[PDB]
């Protein structure tokens, strides 16, 4: 009687949704056709006899990815008319997907959301995935969040956004729409998790020893993180954690809800079994700055609160004996007004392996969600990138001619300045 | 920062000033011992402990980590004291070029004294305003 | 006659009860199907204390299980001895509290509590002669620490003359699993002192310390901590269910261990406890039991009892033994430690003997002592509370559901006043 | 418990370790696949001294291998027992030092050493109780003699109370393979005296002399010299891994063999050593072992021990033997040679007995004596150094990487002062 | 109702404790498992049903010997948690075991001593064994004696110390810690017995005809001496002697309590039965200077008092007839102020034989404990050895850096000078 609905918008969102939906189907024993040859209820729904239907909706204005989905092996799984598709792409223009073509599509998506919500009885909250540096992704994510915040109100929404890397970039105009989308979801999303690609590339290179990774390898790690986060809702555990038990433990103030994640262990089968993978060493590896899932240095800032999930055969006393060691270290310092900052969850189900993938099978794993003061650097560098081109009003004509006003750029800049001032104000000791 | 070469008297004054500070490690060679930027962070932290998070500067033998420490110090600390070190001067310091660190220490000393005086004036002015406001509320 | 009903709330309380009832059933020879298969006549004479009688000759506990989420009770039913509980007594909500005290005490816990109070009233009105209630809950969680404490006040308002027990687990700063523990601990201690007739604090840190040092078992789990807590719980009411030389119900302990109505926070301990490999070496004698009973490491709390002076003490011996030896040993443990006993109340140790030992053991002792050393726990809890509250961290979650900061200030002031007036008698001299 | 980690640097150190670990594995019955196949129970009781435990039951040495060029470690991996080493511990650069001390200590060795120090810190922080470190390196090479000695200072700065061992091969003037040997030998001896707790000098010339005269084998190779050095290395820590009549760890030898903190340069030797054709003629008795142990040609250094007087001596007997015979023979070897023992410290020979002999031998002895005859090596090294330095030959290579002649002058002066103050006690009388 | 507790510290202490505890178990019929297949009460305690537990505690900082004990045939005998073991050895450094690592272990030992003492009702006194020429042995013995002298006060403590031989030595630094430990136990121990190894080696060689003895042969003789000393407490005898009846008979003055022992007969079964072993000849052999258990010449000094124990079928009149003969001889002269100097004890139980040992079975034996003025020679020679190295302050840095002050060496020298002056002052006639 506990449910959650995941929203996938944009090319990156759909490509990570595919990645998480192989993993969930594999973890619950459901074949790609949707047929089994009481834990499924969190992500799926029973049709009365036979197949299961995911509680997910796919959105995009550009039809190529959806058409690829509707012809692959998973054509029989998803309901045919929840893969909403458009005709014309926003083409990396934020104003297009927020004012011009997204408005005519958003009504169908909201109707689908209502039709899925009326089925659930214990709706925990929503999940949303969107790559920020694109037109349709950021614009439609903003519009959907704004509609949901007023249609439903206090229901919790979680956002797994992928911000651009510090120096590596695929587009040339992504700072503009990244800043605008951050403006939009700052006052509209309860949790936002950092996911830039460069850090995960470094993780793959160093640990998985892959020298030529593709997007699928990144999306599989993200899917594993999602599964670790939501395992506690569908498996028995000695110390459970619910989604609604987050803003009471990781969010000191309503404005501050951007945090960065990490995962451990990450290791290949060729050298995994030569070492014992004790809980102490994995919880040490999870706190290593080089294993952050976002390219930010935690040594440059304080910690505010750490929520970290275990799964497997871990015993609570071993967890406490390792939290003490971390509190001992002099290179990790917490904020003054937080004496204890750890929330611990323990689950029994070990992580599942996907055949043909990178990760091996292990009995212990740890996933941490940590809120730290050091996150302000990404905001500062994105702001610096934005200012350089906004000084000469470059690329603005592509946005003014799509219905957006001239002054809309300035207030996003002011909100980022306010956020940066707030992060500095919080981190000073009393 | 094209600062002139220091004379022997100015060098002796800088060394005596640095020896008056209780640093975490004994000094043997100032040019090498400051090349990682950690000792300059400690020197500034002694006078301005709220300005410098010394834990952000790890001891370093690699050029990459020395350059990270110096860039971080230059952007977060020195800029707030109203000066910045050039990239070329940072490159001279990390390579332990003679006189490079001593010139930076001289500039840092002068900028530190000025920064402390300006902080004192701000406190004295704020205390005057707070005292003046308390005298008006006593009459109300 | 003089029976009590069981009420438990939250996940921690449900897990404690899931072992407490197993221990009681094993003691009385009740199979997991509710059928008696015991050996001794005394096993059935006073079974009305905890068990009711239904048609078909089976027995059903008079326990009431409540939580704001259905998962824990849906899991405890599948465990051993899970079928004994009457399905009608299961009451649950569909939302949960998310470790937020305000949600579990003002908004959600207020509407649901009517249904559980209905069944509580049904159970109490029916029974032959009420002795009282015993409550198991945790102070580290939102729904538990809120709904349980509000239920305490509601029960006290309707049965002012009955006795009330509470076994409360307080969050230790060593093993912290939730970041918002100080808030709901401090809020709960405020209400708990006003209504509970007896309170018994239990700490996970002390349980881990005991398991690691005395039993010396490699991998402690929640099952061992629950088993120790269950043995301690059963030891208190043993003489009320079995004959003995000096019977002593709960009210008699209440008279003799509480000098002033606001000083009713005890810490307990169980003896003997020996490792598997050393269970053959030791010989069970009254001196051996009493030397381990007053041992500082044997207390179920991290509070150090030689950092203060005992106001009073109690011991509940089990098994057949001579009373002269018990009295002389109690005198000896009080003459050799005169510095740690308050001097203006002479003969401050109570003893009782029950002729029925635990199954598998020939002698056992349960220790309940009221000491001034308990101040240290409230001191550290208040220290963390005031470290976190001065910045108003995580305050918006509580203030968004009708609560204000004034109730936080009053709670802090009352808790500090309790801390001060509890130590006031430590320095008092005659 | 009281275990040590292995760190080796340079080509010579890597080749020494490649045989030391083979000898240790053969002693403990570990197959080249990491699987135990031993016969005796004692072979596993103290295996934690050198080997770690991983999943799957295999064992992995806690060795760290470092060099400035990848060739030697790429070659040692293909040798026997090369798979035991963890691939993560291999750290190397892409440039090399070219036998230039300045490059391996100031420019290139400084940047790389952070990575190897990271894994060194990982290994030391984890282990149960640290005993110390042992270092194998050569003073005749640039990268070794630079990076190893700088690593010595870095380790000493972080672990001032632990013990430190160094097995150092100094360049002899007889068999010279590098023209710039005096420079990096003199520079290294300067730093080595300040930080190493123990130092053991080994010379290739003495090894060739031993192989040609005692074993009488026709064609010596580096494998035989490495095998002798490995046997000598293993003999020192034997009683720390096996029971015995008088156990004596490394710290006990440090207490008893170093009179003053700057006199810690020992020369060693191993007995018995016999030719293949004469291994049947000889009978292994304590007199036969002790007569070969004090033999001048048996020392692992070309220094002639009857050109000076022993400050102290040590012997580590192996096998099961009577202690009375050992003590009387030690007394006899000290009464018949009173002229070669310093007179103001009586009873200057330490003995120890270990009941586990080497595999294949019934008795063995390891000799570690602190003698004043070692001055001759520093004398000739300084003589060559001052013969080459007066013309500033090859000085530009060192001075082009930030080094100056002042550090050469200070090193020469400190080395000469060491030479003088080491012989100061030779002429001292009571 | 008479008890005694034996303390074993250090490698030599544990190895002689093993030797005495085979002998006691054999003499009282107790199997190595601790099970019998009213005299045991002096050394053992009854557990209620079955096994017996020795009243002994084993101490060491170096774990090898204790681990050897806990795996041998006697693993089931000793209580598992009275074999206190450390992690790091003192390594022959006295300052380590008195100031650095012994302090953290001494508390557990004192707790064990209290737990053993509360069981005894008629505690006669303590026995302690420690080899003096070692770090942990001497240091921990000193610290334990100093703690016991104030915790218990007037209870008698007996020390069976093993001083180094005149010329034979195993370490090189043992005079320093021997002198310091003599300083410590001079004012803290009631009886000290001399036990140097060289004299016992000569005894074995001459009488037992063993040319290659080991430590076990020495320890068996020491165990026999201990058994002869304590036989009178647990067997019926015509003339009993208690431990408390010593300082009234052998100790003329509080400072003088160092005495040397002897035993007779010592003979092998191959030639024992060819001679009658009359009481006169055994009591003559016991007084032979070559049969002293410490390498000191009694012909060089006067006697002060002789306490000598018999056991077997000896008749008192034969004892008197032999004391008269000894008084007759001109080579043995007593001090002027002592007309009678003999205390005689007679016991009926003959000495027990250990299978596979050296000594044969005999019906008569004699053990003498004699206090003589000649003992000053060992102090003088140890002082001379100490002065040679203390003149140049050799090996002092190993002690100053472990927390000990510089002046602590001088006052031990002054106390030895005072003791030597006192021994000269007592031995002069009036
Ligand atoms: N991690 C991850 N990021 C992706 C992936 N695909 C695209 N991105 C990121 O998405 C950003 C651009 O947005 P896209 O998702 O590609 O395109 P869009 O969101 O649909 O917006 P449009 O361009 O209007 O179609 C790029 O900067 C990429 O970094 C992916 O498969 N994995
Ligand atoms: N009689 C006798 N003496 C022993 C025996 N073992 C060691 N010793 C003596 O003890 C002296 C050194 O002290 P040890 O007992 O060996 O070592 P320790 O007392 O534990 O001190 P540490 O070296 O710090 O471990 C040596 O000089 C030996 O003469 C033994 O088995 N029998
Ligand atoms: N003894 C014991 N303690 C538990 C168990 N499960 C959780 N806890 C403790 O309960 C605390 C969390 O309480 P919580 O589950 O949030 O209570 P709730 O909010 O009422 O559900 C943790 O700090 C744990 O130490 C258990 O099975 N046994
Ligand atoms: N025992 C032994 N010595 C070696 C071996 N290889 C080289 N050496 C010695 O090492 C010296 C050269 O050291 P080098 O290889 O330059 O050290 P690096 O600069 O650290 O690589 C020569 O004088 C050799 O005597 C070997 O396999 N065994
Ligand atoms: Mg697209
Ligand atoms: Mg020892």
């Amino acid at each position: 009687m506990r449910e959650v609905i995941s929203i996938h918008v944009g090319q990156g969102g759909i490509q990570v949704g595919n990645a998480c939906w192989e993993l969930f189907c594999l973890e619950h024993g459901i074949q790609p056709d949707g047929q089994m040859p009481d834990a499924f209820n969190t992500f799926f729904s029973e049709t009365g006899a036979g197949k299961h239907v995911p509680r997910a909706v796919f959105l995009d204005l550009e039809p190529t990815v959806i058409d690829e989905v509707r012809t692959g092996t998973y054509r029989q799984l998803f309901h045919p008319e929840q893969l909403i598709s458009g005709k014309e792409d926003a083409a990396n223009n934020f104003a297009r997907g927020h004012y011009t073509i997204g408005k005519e599509i958003v009504d169908l998506c909201l109707d689908r959301i209502r039709k899925l919500a009326d089925n659930c009885t214990g709706l925990q909250g929503f999940l949303v995935f969107n790559s920020v540096g694109g037109g349709t992704g950021s614009g439609l994510g903003s519009l959907l969040l704004e509609r949901l915040s007023v249609d439903y109100g206090k229901k919790s929404k979680l956002g797994f956004t992928i911000y651009p890397s510090p120096q590596v970039s695929t587009a040339v105009v992504e700072p503009y729409n990244s800043i605008l989308s951050t403006h939009s979801l700052l006052e509209h999303t309860d949790v936002a998790v950092m996911l830039d690609n460069e850090a995960i590339y470094d993780i793959c290179r160093r640990n998985l020893d892959i020298e030529r990774p593709t997007y699928t390898n990144l999306n599989r790690l993200i899917a594993q993180v999602i599964s670790s986060l939501t395992a506690s809702l569908r498996f028995d555990g000695a110390l459970n954690v619910d989604i609604t038990e987050f803003q009471t433990n990781l969010v000191p103030y309503p404005r501050i809800h951007f945090m960065l994640s990490s995962y451990a262990p990450i290791i290949s089968a060729e050298k995994a079994y030569h070492e014992q993978l004790s809980v102490a060493e994995i919880t040490n590896s999870a706190f290593e700055p080089a294993n952050m899932m976002a390219k930010c240095d935690p040594r440059h800032g304080k910690y505010m609160a750490c929520s970290m999930m275990y799964r497997g055969d871990v015993v609570p006393k071993d967890v406490n004996a390792s939290i003490a060691t971390i509190k001992t270290k002099r290179t990790i310092q917490f904020v003054d007004w937080c004496p204890t900052g750890f929330k611990v969850g323990i689950n029994y189900q070990p992580p599942t392996v996907v055949p043909g993938g990178d990760l091996a099978k292990v009995m212990r794993a740890v996933c941490m969600i940590s809120n730290s003061t050091a996150i302000a650097e990404v905001f500062s560098r994105l702001d610096h990138k934005f200012d350089l081109m906004y000084a000469k009003r470059a690329f603005v004509h592509w946005y003014v001619g799509e219905g957006m006003e001239e002054g809309e750029f300035s207030e996003a800049r002011e909100d980022l300045a306010a956020l940066e001032k707030d992060y500095e104000e919080v981190g000073i000791e009393t | 920062m094209d600062a002139p070469p220091l004379n022997e008297e100015e060098l002796n004054q800088i060394y005596n000033w640095i020896d008056g500070i209780p640093l975490s490690r004994p000094k043997k060679n100032i040019t090498r011992d400051f090349a990682d930027g950690c000792m300059l962070a400690e020197v500034i932290s002694h006078y301005c402990p709220k300005l410098v998070e010394v834990h952000n500067y790890s001891q370093a033998h690699s050029v990459t980590q020395k350059l990270y420490n110096w860039n971080t110090l230059n952007q977060r600390v020195l800029k707030k004291m109203g000066f910045q070190i050039s990239k070329n001067d940072i490159d001279c310091i990390i390579n332990a070029v003679p006189d490079a660190v001593e010139r930076v220490l001289k500039v840092c000393q002068i900028k530190l004294d000025k920064y402390l005086d300006d902080q004192k004036k701000k406190k004295d002015q704020q205390q005057y305003i707070e005292n003046a406001q308390m005298m008006q509320n006593g009459n109300k | 006659m003089r029976e009590i009903v069981h009420i438990q709330g939250g996940q921690c309380g449900n897990q404690i009860g899931a072992k407490f009832w197993e221990v009681i059933s094993d003691e009385h020879g009740i199979d997991p199907t509710g059928t008696y298969h015991g050996d001794s006549d005394l096993q059935l004479e006073r079974i009305n204390v905890y068990y009711n009688e239904a048609t078909g000759g089976r027995y059903v506990p008079r326990a009431i299980l409540m939580d704001l989420e259905p998962g824990t009770m849906d899991s405890v039913r599948a465990g051993p001895f899970g079928q004994l509980f009457r399905p009608d007594n299961f009451v649950f909500g569909q939302t949960g509290a998310g470790n937020n005290w305000a949600k579990g005490h003002y908004t959600e816990g207020a509407e649901l509590i009517d249904s559980v109070l209905d069944v509580v009233r049904k159970e109490a009105e029916g029974c032959d002669c009420l002795q009282g209630f015993q409550i198991t809950h945790s102070l580290g969680g939102g729904t538990g620490s809120g709904m349980g404490t509000l239920l305490i006040s509601k029960v006290r308002e309707e049965y002012p003359d009955r006795i009330m027990e509470t076994f409360s687990v307080v969050p230790s700063p060593k093993v912290s699993d939730t970041v918002v523990e100080p808030y709901n601990a401090t809020l709960s201690v405020h209400q708990l002192v006003e209504n509970a007739d007896e309170c018994m604090v239990i700490d996970n840190e002390a349980l881990y310390d005991i398991c690691f040092r005395t039993l010396k078992l490699t991998t402690p789990t929640y099952g061992d901590l629950n088993h120790l807590v269950s043995a301690a719980m059963s030891g208190v009411t043993c003489c009320l269910r079995f004959p003995g030389q000096l019977n002593s119900d709960l009210r008699k302990l209440a008279v003799n261990l509480i000098p002033f109505p606001r000083l009713h926070f005890f810490m307990i301990g169980f003896a003997p406890l020996t490792s598997r490999g050393s269970q053959q070496y030791r010989a069970l004698t009254v001196p051996e039991l009493t030397q381990q009973m007053f041992d500082a490491k044997n207390m179920m709390c991290a509070a150090d009892p030689r950092h203060g002076r005992y106001l009073t003490a109690s011991a509940l011996f089990r098994g057949r033994m001579s009373t002269k030896e018990v009295d002389e040993q109690m005198l000896n443990v009080q003459n050799k430690n005169s510095s740690y006993f308050v001097e203006w109340i002479p003969n401050n140790i109570k003893s009782s003997i029950c002729d029925i030992p635990p199954k598998g053991l020939k002698m056992a002792v349960t220790f309940v002592g009221n000491s001034t050393a308990i101040q240290e726990m409230f001191k550290r809890v208040a220290e963390q509370f005031t470290a976190m509250f001065r910045r108003k961290a995580f305050l918006h979650w509580y203030t968004g559901e009708g609560m204000d900061e004034m109730e936080f200030t009053e709670a802090e002031s009352n808790m500090n006043d309790l801390v001060s007036e509890y130590q006031q008698y430590q320095d008092a001299t005659a």
